[PDB]
């Protein structure tokens, strides 16, 4: 629960990327404050959503990532 | 057994003997009614204040009247207890030995009919504190906040 | 072990292009034999190398300690 | 009472569970039927406690010693409160 | 006894709480209990069996009732296709604002949820029209129950207690059964669908008032005397049809088609009609056998007597086997439950195949409901068999009464057949699990053509002989030659065909190698379970590591840490271990299900060929994206009418896991900290006035692993309940 | 049986602290035990709940809650110390039973006048199956 | 043509995946040196996987409406080259491997521990038994001929 957590506020509050302007639009969209209070939040806003990118990882570089997360949930 | 400060001091002992649950020198039915009081004029402040219709003006009404429903649960589970635990010729099962040594008489709020006194006190000093707290919290209620 | 991961290092990494630029080049400091598909493992990683990134986070010591020469890791 | 304790004549009168009961239960007695010529007894079966590390002892053919449960009591249980 | 419970002295000298525990779980129990005999035990159960019919009938008539005082049929024989059911009306002191807006659907004056039982197709079919209808049938129904529960009083006194040979006069038991419960109740029942079920489809009002002079033929009773009975056939439906009333609607009410009917895409009723008019005299005939007080018929014992195989390969063979059934109960019910299971799980499997009622094979969502409602019970009751068989060998069987007989030969070579079943078990699995591994990698490289794929060529062939065509097989019923298909041309293969060529339906869906390797993981799933099972039957007497186990009884904690560690012996504990797997295996079955229709509905079934075959598919395809219109049932911006699925999902997902908080931790450590928190309430002072009556002690090892198991299958059966429900409803598709 | 008992008298207990291991609602309601043994020298040893505590010399007396911390203290005294003694169970009606030797003689080893309270005289293969003594009283270890 | 299956020497899908393939394999093979090893390398899997789709469009692979091989294992020896030989093959080699632990452990049977040589191989017994996986087949036969492979009523102890 605490790396869970570090993950979550660290791609909604600090990380992503800066715009020529100086306009911040973070990795995530900045939903922790409006969506961490909820466990079905957490289930639909971080542990369901930001997992697209290891379930689609087949057929790319990353796919190794992908297999890990069937073995190891097996 | 151990007895450090908290257990064993002048002052702890002292305070632990004057409330009214081992003041054995007054009738339990009173007893029962002073910790009724008690609990009524306690519980009416969360209840009322962070109820579910704390942003109406019927907030008050509310908290209060759920107090009293809560109090009359508790009663009722407090003479289930006693009917449940205490038989009705039997003897007590109260501390009847003090810290010196002095052979106390078994406390009758230990009894089976002193337990209903106890609970019909309670019951009633419960209603009595809320609507209490009701009259002191919604007429006269300048020096606090809510 | 800290054998082992010098010697991949300097034998198998793109550290000096990653040195060249550190912004926007992914350090990489494990390749894969060529043999049952696997190929694809060895996924872009910019600077014309090839190899299965890594996140160790080996490269921002080596570039504090000021290797950046391959003959210093060997 | 409570639970309950059996003894069969494959005791080779071998003393380990007396050496091994936790709470006194039970002992050996003369007989005739082993080298020993003593067997087990178990007149103190209200205090078995019901561990079976007694006949986790008994190094005979299967057993000798059977620690049999029934119904619950407030000493078959090492209750302490 | 002096004290709760009554049935057990033993229990009512514990002290600790564990006594109200064991209160519960040891009271419909009748060998434990104390003072019990042969004739008492009996009649109790007669008494109970009147309180479970109670109980039933109650349950049904609170269906109806319900329906009829909130529900829509009414309105919704309108038009079934565009008002979704109702259950019943929502009163929850617990709502806001938004939460009454999103439950009144489906037209009505408040928050109601969607009735998704199926009732509605049922209470339609037969031809019901009014909510008065239904209140009758709920007066009827409630009357039945009070009835119901009047016998089962009054056989429980005097001047009505039967004795026990009542009880064990098992031939003229089965003579009734066989005759009179299945024969007069199938024609019964086609009554009701010749006297008002057909008539009323074809737009006839018939009831409980003018059945006197409409008949069911305009010269009917009469022609069957006649002998030529085909002038039942002459007139039936058109195949341009209107379900409610008569346009089209023939004059005759007993055929045989074989097709569906257009409009409602279901079975005529006139097909239904014939099959139990035809099942009520198989039936009665049947049950004309067994001797009873005319000496015709037979004697099952003589029928048990005379089978041995010459040369005794067998035995001395089925002789005794009369005595040792009809003296245990317990053997009869473990044969009851197993044909149980075994009917139900062919109801759930037919049930989607040849949609029985009305405008049902529509509501997408009632059929997936149906389905894995009816697999599950039958699972639940397969897994009571074997567990009652094994209790059947702990407790009555009998050694010399059954000397080298059958049942006393089984015991003999339990370790051939042990192995055996593991040898399957380790194969299917070895295999199906080897070819999933290998798949999933060489798709995780890109190279989708690399993978294993076998053809189900053996159940292609099958449904080639059924009559599917799309195969190219050309073989029996899908040639010309053949003598069955040029002999059936003119009874039903119009129909039949006509539905098992199409696609749009339900019956005979292609197949590719996905399906196969899901057959394989389900023949895994059923090998392992029944190998579970038949361990804790024939090792429940005793094996080499505790030889005398069947003088234990049934289930105990075990037998010592010593010599090796004896956890989980009890045959109790086998089926215990069983149940996971049983749960595990029908959850598989219905994954498969579920998602083959879901993609059927949505007309990509090519979706299902291509990815279904490597494991990360089903993870994706199945669950991740039919999960997305779930998930967001309530969010920061609001909540939807999928709120409750959503919230019952988590709780789901939370009972679930609390069941491995007794799986795991084991009493000692719970032990030792109700000593602690007794010690501390003991020596609190404002509390140590109140005393406690039941000294707190942990629960038991045998009650852990129960409670536990029983958190499992809750959170694992709400979960996918809810899931299903939810997937299907976002989407209706 | 010329084996009397002793009738456990009241003398001093082993200096210690006093904790949270001693007695409880239960020894006041129901019963509890004392053993009491006579000490060489005093020296230390580990109380069965909970730390460590010092002997005094001549006789001592001990009070516990359960029989099986007796016997476990008692086992241990035997084994490091070499020396004898009982304990008794207590009635809160003021009885006092004598309970582990009831002769003197360690029940380790063989004392002839003890009965012979249940004993089968089979091996235990012999036992029967419940259906052959089912809807009775009987067991088929008895 | 076995209900309907197209071999994919013949139909399209097999090809649209082989041109799909090869076709982002060279869009990342130019980010590179014509001549980089890694490319050179990419190159090597790309006429790899070529002549792998051009091997399976040799071999009568009844081939998927989708585009993949599926495997036809109906018993017709026509399409023999994915299930019967290959069986038969590891089948062999399976009474092989099964034959000779067995030959083994029944030879070492005879000594005063066995379990110190089941640990610890006799590796010169076992090499010199090893070879014989030749006789499974055969030798075994023989055994089953005089009932020398099977026991009766010895259940324990050996
Ligand atoms: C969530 C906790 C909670 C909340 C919201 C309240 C709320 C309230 N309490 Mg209160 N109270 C609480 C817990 C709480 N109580 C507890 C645990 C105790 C200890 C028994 C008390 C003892 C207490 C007293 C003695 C009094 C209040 C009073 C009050 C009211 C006015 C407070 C003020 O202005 O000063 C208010 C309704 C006052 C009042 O007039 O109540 C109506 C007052 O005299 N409270
Ligand atoms: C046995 C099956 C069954 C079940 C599960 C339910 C379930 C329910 N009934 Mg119910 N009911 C039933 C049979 C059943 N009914 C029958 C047979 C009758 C006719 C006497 C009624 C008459 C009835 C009334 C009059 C009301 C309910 C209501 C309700 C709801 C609240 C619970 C309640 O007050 O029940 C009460 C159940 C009984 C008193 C049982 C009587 C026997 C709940 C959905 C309430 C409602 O409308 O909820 C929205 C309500 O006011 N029921
Ligand atoms: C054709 C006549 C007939 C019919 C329709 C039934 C119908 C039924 N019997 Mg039944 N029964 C009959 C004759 C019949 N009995 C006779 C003649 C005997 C004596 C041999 C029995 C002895 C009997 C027993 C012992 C039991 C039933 C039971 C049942 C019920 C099974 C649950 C459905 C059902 C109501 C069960 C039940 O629920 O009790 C009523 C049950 O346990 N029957
Ligand atoms: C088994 C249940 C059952 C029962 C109780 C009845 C009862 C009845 N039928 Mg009947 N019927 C049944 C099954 C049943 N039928 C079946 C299965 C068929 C189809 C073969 C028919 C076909 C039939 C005809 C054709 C007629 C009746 C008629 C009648 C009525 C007078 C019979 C003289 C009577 C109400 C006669 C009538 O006038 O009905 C009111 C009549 O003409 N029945
Ligand atoms: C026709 C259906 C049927 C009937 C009549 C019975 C009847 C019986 N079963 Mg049984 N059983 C069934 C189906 C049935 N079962 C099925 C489908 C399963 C598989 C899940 C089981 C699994 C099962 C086990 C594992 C055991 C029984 C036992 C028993 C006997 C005592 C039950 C008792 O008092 O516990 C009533 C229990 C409770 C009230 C507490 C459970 C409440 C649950 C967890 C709530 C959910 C009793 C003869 C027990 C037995 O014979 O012991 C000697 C026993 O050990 N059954
Ligand atoms: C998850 C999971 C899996 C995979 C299994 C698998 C198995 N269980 Mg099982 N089980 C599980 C959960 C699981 N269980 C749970 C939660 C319970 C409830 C407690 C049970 C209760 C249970 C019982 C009660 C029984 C089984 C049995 C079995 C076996 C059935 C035979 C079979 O199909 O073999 C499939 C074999 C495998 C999946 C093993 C292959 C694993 C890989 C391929 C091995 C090679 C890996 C690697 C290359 C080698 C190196 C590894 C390492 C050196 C790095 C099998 C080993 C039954 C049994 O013993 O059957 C004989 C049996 O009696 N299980
Ligand atoms: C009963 C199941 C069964 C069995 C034991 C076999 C077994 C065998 N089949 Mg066979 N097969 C099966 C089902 C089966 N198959 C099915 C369902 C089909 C499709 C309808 C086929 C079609 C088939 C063909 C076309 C051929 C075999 C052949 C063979 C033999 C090589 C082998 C003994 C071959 C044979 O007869 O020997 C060369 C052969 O040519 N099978
Ligand atoms: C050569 C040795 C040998 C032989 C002839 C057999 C033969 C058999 N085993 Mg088996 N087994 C073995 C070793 C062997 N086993 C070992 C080492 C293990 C432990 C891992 C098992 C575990 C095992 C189980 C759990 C089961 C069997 C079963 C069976 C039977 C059916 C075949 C099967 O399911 O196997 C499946 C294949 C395996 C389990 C793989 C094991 C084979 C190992 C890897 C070979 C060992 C060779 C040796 C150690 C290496 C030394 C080489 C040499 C130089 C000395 C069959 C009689 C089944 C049965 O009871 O059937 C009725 C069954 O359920 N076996
Ligand atoms: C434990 C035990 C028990 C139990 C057991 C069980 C539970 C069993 C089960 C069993 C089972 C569960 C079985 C099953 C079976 C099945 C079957 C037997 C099937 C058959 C089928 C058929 C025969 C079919 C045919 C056909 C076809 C193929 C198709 C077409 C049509 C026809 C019809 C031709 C008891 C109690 C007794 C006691 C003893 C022990
Ligand atoms: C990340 C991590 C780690 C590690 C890991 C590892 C090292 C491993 C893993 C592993 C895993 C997680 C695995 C999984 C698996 C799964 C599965 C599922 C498997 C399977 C297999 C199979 C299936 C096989 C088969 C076969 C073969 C191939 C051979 C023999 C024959 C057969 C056929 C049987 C670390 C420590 C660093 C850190 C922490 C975390
Ligand atoms: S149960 Fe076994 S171990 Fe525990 S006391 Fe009685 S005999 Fe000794
Ligand atoms: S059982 Fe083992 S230990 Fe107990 S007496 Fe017989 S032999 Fe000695
Ligand atoms: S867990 Fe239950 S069974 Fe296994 S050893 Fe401890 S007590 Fe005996």
């Amino acid at each position: 629960v605490v790396i869970f957590h570090f993950s979550w506020k660290m791609q909604s509050d600090v990380w992503g990327t800066i715009s020529d302007q100086g306009v911040v639009t973070h990795i995530t969209g900045g939903n922790f404050a409006q969506s961490s209070i909820t466990i079905n939040g957490w289930l639909r806003d971080f542990l369901w959503a930001q997992a697209s990118q290891v379930i689609q990882s087949y057929g790319s570089s990353l796919s190794a990532y992908g297999l890990f997360f069937l073995g190891a949930h097996f | 057994s151990l007895e450090t400060p908290v257990t064993s001091s002048p002052l702890v002992a002292w305070y632990l003997s004057n409330l009214p649950a081992y003041r054995t020198a007054v009738s339990p039915l009173l007893r029962g009614i002073e910790v009724g009081l008690a609990h009524g004029y306690l519980l009416v402040g969360p209840f009322a204040l962070t109820g579910p219709l704390r942003n109406t003006p019927v907030h008050g009404q509310a908290g209060t009247l759920g107090a009293i429903g809560l109090v009359s649960i508790l009663s009722v589970c407090l003479t289930m207890y006693g009917v449940a635990s205490f038989n009705e010729g039997e003897p007590s099962t109260a501390p009847v030995l003090t810290l010196t040594g002095r052979k106390k008489e078994a406390d009758k709020l230990q009894t089976a009919e002193g337990w209903s006194q106890f609970t019909g006190g309670f019951f009633f000093g419960g209603v009595s504190g809320a609507v209490w707290a009701y009259f002191l919290l919604y007429v006269l209620d300048l020096p606090y906040f809510f | 072990w800290l054998s082992g991961m010098y010697f991949h290092g300097a034998r198998f990494s793109n550290y000096e292009a990653w040195l060249s630029d550190p912004t926007h080049i992914g350090p990489s400091a494990q390749v894969v034999w060529p043999i049952v598909g696997q190929e694809i493992l060895n996924g872009d990683v910019g600077g014309g190398f090839r190899g299965i990134q890594i996140t160790s986070g080996f490269f921002q010591l080596w570039r504090a300690s000021g290797i950046t020469s391959e003959l210093q890791l060997y | 009472m409570s639970h309950s304790v059996k003894i069969y004549d494959t005791c080779i009168g071998c003393t380990q569970c007396v050496r091994a009961c936790p709470t006194d239960v039970l002992e050996m007695i003369p007989w005739d039927g082993c080298k020993a010529k003593q067997i087990a007894s178990a007149p103190r079966t209200e205090d078995c406690v019901g561990c079976k590390r007694c006949e986790s002892a008994c190094p005979t053919d299967f057993l000798s010693v059977r620690v049999y449960l029934g119904p619950e009591t407030t000493r078959s249980m090492a209750l302490s409160y | 006894e002096l004290r709760f419970p009554r049935f057990s002295q033993g229990l009512a000298q514990d002290p600790t709480t564990r006594r109200i525990w064991f209160g519960i779980a040891t009271a419909h129990d009748f060998e434990s209990h104390d003072d019990i005999t042969e004739e008492r035990l009996y009649q109790n159960i007669f008494a109970s069996h009147f309180g479970q019919l109670a109980i039933i009938f109650l349950w049904t008539s609170g269906n109806l009732f319900h329906v009829a005082w909130q529900g829509n049929f009414e309105s919704w024989i309108q038009d079934p296709l565009h008002v979704r059911p109702i259950a019943h009306a929502i009163w929850d002191p617990h709502f806001g604002q938004p939460a009454v807006e999103a439950f009144t659907r489906g037209g009505a004056a408040g928050p109601v949820n969607i009735a998704y039982s199926g009732v509605y197709q049922w209470w339609y079919t037969i031809g019901l029209r009014t909510n008065e209808d239904l209140y009758t049938g709920a007066l009827f129904l409630l009357f039945l129950s009070t009835l119901s529960l009047i016998a089962s009083w009054l056989h429980l006194q005097p001047k009505w207690k039967p004795s026990l040979s009542w009880f064990k006069n098992a031939e003229s038991r089965l003579n009734h059964h066989l005759s009179g419960l299945f024969g007069v109740s199938s024609l019964a029942w086609t009554g009701h669908l010749v006297h008002v079920a057909i008539p009323a489809s074809r737009g006839e009002y018939v009831r409980w008032n003018n059945f006197l002079d409409v008949l069911p033929y305009p010269q009917g009773l009469g022609p069957l005397l006649t002998g030529q009975w085909n002038l039942y056939a002459q007139n039936p439906d058109s195949s341009n049809h209107l379900f409610g009333t008569a346009q089209g609607a023939g004059t005759a009410i007993l055929t045989l088609l074989g097709g569906f009917h257009p409009q409602t895409q279901s079975l005529w009723l006139t097909d239904m009609a014939h099959h139990h008019l035809a099942i009520a005299f198989i039936f009665l005939i049947a049950g004309h056998m067994y001797r009873t007080n005319f000496g015709i018929g037979h004697s099952i014992k003589d029928l048990l007597e005379a089978h041995t195989p010459p040369g005794g390969r067998l035995g001395r063979g089925h002789k005794g086997l009369y005595d040792t059934i009809n003296n245990s109960i317990h053997f009869q019910l473990g044969l009851a439950l197993a044909s149980l299971g075994v009917i139900t799980s062919l109801v759930a499997q037919h049930m989607y195949s040849l949609p029985p009622y009305a405008f049902i094979a529509q509501d997408f969502t009632t059929q997936a409901a149906l389905y894995t409602h009816h697999q599950y019970i039958a699972g639940f009751i397969m897994t009571g068999a074997f567990a009652h068989g094994a209790i059947f060998f702990i407790r009555d069987y009998n050694p010399e009464q059954n000397e080298d007989n059958v049942l006393a030969r089984m015991l003999d070579h339990k370790e051939a057949i042990i192995s055996h079943l593991s040898w399957a078990s380790l194969f299917l699995g070895f295999h199906t699990l080897g070819l999933y591994v290998h798949n999933d990698v060489m798709l995780a490289f890109g190279t989708p053509e690399k993978q294993i794929l076998i053809e189900p060529i053996f159940a292609q062939w099958i449904q080639s002989a059924h009559g599917k065509t799309t195969y190219g097989f050309d073989i029996l019923l899908s040639s010309t030659n053949g003598p069955a298909f040029n002999a059936g041309r003119s009874l039903w293969l119009p129909g039949w065909l006509n539905a098992v060529n199409e696609n749009s339906n339900s019956l005979f869906l292609t197949i590719g190698p996905g399906d196969f390797l899901v057959h394989h993981a389900i023949a895994l799933g059923l090998h392992t379970t029944t190998l579970i099972l038949v361990k804790g039957a024939l090792d429940a007497r005793g094996s080499k590591l505790m030889p005398d186990k069947k003088d234990f009884g049934y289930s105990f904690p075990c037998d010592g840490p010593g010599r090796g560690g004896t956890c989980d012996i009890s045959a109790w504990d086998a089926f215990y271990l069983a149940v996971f797997w049983m749960l595990n295996t029908i959850g598989w079955v219905t994954f498969y299900w579920h998602w083959k229709h879901i993609t059927l509905w949505q007309g990509n079934v090519s979706q299902f060929n291509e990815s279904s075959t490597y494991l990360m598919g089903w993870l994706r395809d199945y669950l991740w994206l039919n999960s997305s219109q779930l998930i967001n049932g309530y969010n920061p911006f609001g909540m939807n009418s999928l709120s409750v699925w959503a919230w019952m999902f988590l709780f789901g997902h939370l009972v679930w896991a609390t069941g491995f908080m007794f799986l795991i931790s084991w009493r000692g450590y719970w032990q030792e900290l109700i000593e602690t928190l007794a010690w501390a309430h003991e020596r609190t002072p404002l509390a140590n006035l109140i005393r406690w009556r039941d000294k707190p002690v942990a629960l038991s090892i045998v009650q852990a692993r129960l409670v536990g198991l029983a958190h499992f299958s809750v959170g694992y059966i709400f979960t996918y309940a809810a899931f299903l429900i939810a997937s299907t409803s976002g989407k209706f598709g | 049986g010329f084996v009397p008992p002793q009738l456990d008298p009241s003398t001093p207990s082993p200096i210690f602290g006093g904790s949270t291991g001693g007695l409880l609602r239960k020894a006041q309601v129901e019963e509890f035990y004392v053993i009491t043994w006579t000490s060489p020298k005093e020296q230390v040893f580990e109380m069965p709940t909970g730390g460590a505590a010092i002997m005094r010399e001549g006789p001592n007396l001990l009070k516990l809650a359960r029989k099986e911390q007796c016997l476990a203290l008692g086992n241990r005294l035997r084994s490091k110390y070499k020396i004898a003694y009982q304990f008794y169970r207590v009635f809160p009606n003021g009885e006092v039973q004598y309970l582990h030797p009831k002769d003197g003689v360690y029940p380790e080893k063989v004392n002839a006048g003890r009965q012979g309270v249940g004993q089968n005289f089979r091996s235990i293969g012999k036992n029967v199956s419940p259906i052959e003594v089912k809807f009775t009283g009987k067991n088929s270890f008895d | 043509d076995i209900a309907g299956l197209t071999p994919c020497k013949e139909s399209k899908a097999f090809a649209k995946r082989e041109k799909q393939s090869v076709k982002k394999l060279n869009s990342s093979l130019k980010k590179y040196a014509p001549d980089s090893a890694p490319a050179l390398a990419i190159q090597a899997t790309i006429d790899k996987t070529k002549r792998r789709f051009e091997n399976y469009g040799k071999f009568g692979l009844l081939c998927g409406s989708d585009g993949l091989p599926h495997l036809i294992v109906s018993g017709d020896q026509r399409h023999w080259g994915e299930f019967i030989t290959p069986g038969v093959l590891f089948l062999y080699i399976a009474g092989w491997i099964g034959w000779v632990g067995r030959s083994y452990l029944i030879a070492v049977s005879g000594e005063k521990k066995p379990a110190m040589r089941e640990i610890i191989i006799d590796v010169e017994l076992a090499a010199r038994i090893i070879p014989r996986g030749f006789i499974w087949p055969v030798a075994a036969y023989r055994e089953l001929i005089n009932g020398d492979l099977v026991v009766d009523d010895a259940d324990i102890g050996y």
